């Protein structure tokens, strides 16, 4: 989750409300709002 | 703070938006805190208001960053290249080209001047053609100065084995300069002449021997025509048969014979080479630092022109609206980039996050981690607003 | 987050939307002008000459 969150926020420079939610192997939910285009 | 610093001031380059207020000075003035706040007021600042470009849709707008990123990165390195082979000519020594004319003006006075050059870059083109256009013109022009400190480095390497053989060390030299008519006989075939490359212990045991080695050998032929520190280079004249003896003689003696006859055409080609080979590297090393130069300026003109671009865009990216920007060129005094930098962040920051932000100073450049390379190709450590940091 | 980044954020967010569909808009338009003009020319080109 914290790769992925650093991945999308070097990606998109900034640009994004990121969330994560664990789920209740352990697993954990994500929200991105990918605010635009071209990258989604 | 630095990479490849002389003397040259460092420049911290910015753009806000039109509704910005700092919080370090609350209800004062952008453009007056820079100059009279900012770093003890020994901050120089200087215009560079960069204009308006077609800015494309928002799935194109990802896809432009991404290649501003790195075409800025190939244009710096190549640069730094260029200065390089330079700084080997000697044609930059204390100091020149960081600092030197731009088109007959100074670099840190051609940036206060540099507010977009249509020179051939147009803003009735679309923005793609911009980065298509500077890129190859910077890709093509290293290629050329690179070509030609190739050539020129071979071209020594050819002139350096010429002056050896012309004179020097004996062990494939042939001498060609000190020619005369009898001391170096061949007209007809009856006779010629051998030259024997002896060791200075060895020069009496030659004069001693030089008639034994072979039958008909010439009367007092034996005499130093030239001479170095390791060898004394003899001539003998004998009969042409009688060669083949005469070698084979002198090497069980523990000379080395140097084969070099009077051939006209032998003379002359062994000395065209020296001559030539100079003319070669002469040539060359004029026009090669005036194309380095001529190279320079064109590719300093375009770095610039992305950076003004890279930063234009990335204003869009993050602001939003409005889509005029006020943007400034700031002279750092070096060695005071680090609390520029600070000041800049704690005041401007809360406008591209409230969170997202934290302090920072001074730009470190690695290949340890992509983190602190302030790029949006790469995965970095976000600004907090933006801000590219320039090093001369 | 900070109410004051999200609202930014979102004031942002919209105005990319409203510009890419303009932006796309315009180039759709401009095109469909290009389109008209050639498509009558070339009905009444073929048929002027079979009147002929």
């Amino acid at each position: 989750v914290d790769i992925l969150n650093r991945i999308l926020w070097r990606l998109l420079r900034g640009n994004l409300i990121f969330q994560n939610f664990p789920i209740e192997v352990e697993k954990d939910c994500f929200i991105i709002f990918t605010h635009g285009e071209t990258l989604l | 703070m630095a990479t490849a610093l002389y003397t040259a001031n460092d420049f911290i380059l910015i753009s806000l938006p039109q509704n910005a207020q700092p919080v370090t000075a609350p209800g004062s003035k952008t453009d007056s805190w820079f100059n009279e706040t900012l770093i003890g007021g020994r901050a120089f600042v200087s215009d560079f208001k960069i204009p308006e470009f077609k800015i494309g849709s928002l799935d194109t707008l990802i896809v432009e960053s991404e290649e501003l990123s790195k075409v800025d990165n190939q244009i710096g390195a190549s640069i730094g290249k260029i200065i390089e082979i330079l700084q080997g000519l000697n044609e930059t020594s204390t100091n020149a080209y960081r600092t030197l004319p731009i088109n007959n003006m100074p670099v840190p006075e051609y940036l206060e001047n540099f507010q977009w050059q249509t020179r051939k870059f147009k803003l009735d083109k679309s923005i793609k053609d911009l980065i298509t256009l500077i890129s190859n013109e910077s890709s093509q022009l290293d290629a050329d100065v690179r070509a030609t400190y190739a050539n020129y480095n071979s071209a020594k390497t050819n002139l350096a084995a010429a002056e050896r053989k012309k004179t020097g060390d004996l062990s494939v030299r042939s001498l060609h300069d000190i020619v005369k008519p009898e001391d170096f006989v061949l007209n007809s075939e009856h006779l010629t002449t051998v030259l024997v490359a002896v060791p200075k212990s060895l020069k009496s045991d030659f004069e001693k021997s030089y008639e034994t080695l072979s039958k008909n050998v010439v009367p007092a032929s034996a005499s130093v025509i030239a001479e170095d520190a390791e060898y004394v280079l003899f001539n003998v004249h004998l009969f042409k048969k009688n060669v083949q003896e005469f070698t084979t003689a002198a090497r069980e003696k523990k000379f080395i014979p140097r084969e070099f006859n009077y051939s006209e055409e032998l003379i002359d080609q062994l000395k065209k080479e020296h001559d030539s080979a100079a003319s070669l590297e002469q040539s060359l090393r004029v026009q090669l630092v005036r194309l380095a130069k001529t190279a320079y300026v064109d590719v300093f003109i375009n770095w610039f022109h992305i950076k003004a671009l890279r930063v234009y865009v990335e204003s869009v990216l993050r602001y939003g609206l409005p889509p005029h920007f006020n943007i400034k060129i700031i002279a750092v005094p070096p060695k005071n980039l680090s609390k520029c930098k600070s000041e800049l962040i704690d005041a401007f920051g809360f406008l591209g996050g409230n969170a997202f932000m934290k302090d920072k100073k001074g730009k470190i450049n690695k290949q340890d981690t992509s983190l602190h390379q302030y790029a949006s190709l790469v995965d970095t450590e976000y600004e907090p607003f933006v801000m590219y940091i320039i090093n001369l | 987050l900070t109410p004051n980044q999200v609202n930014d954020e979102l004031n942002k967010m919209q105005a990319f939307i409203r510009k890419e569909a303009e932006e796309k808009a315009k180039e759709i338009q401009l095109k469909a002008d290009q389109e008209y003009e050639i498509e009558k020319t070339n009905i009444v080109r073929n048929e002027t000459n079979n009147i002929d």
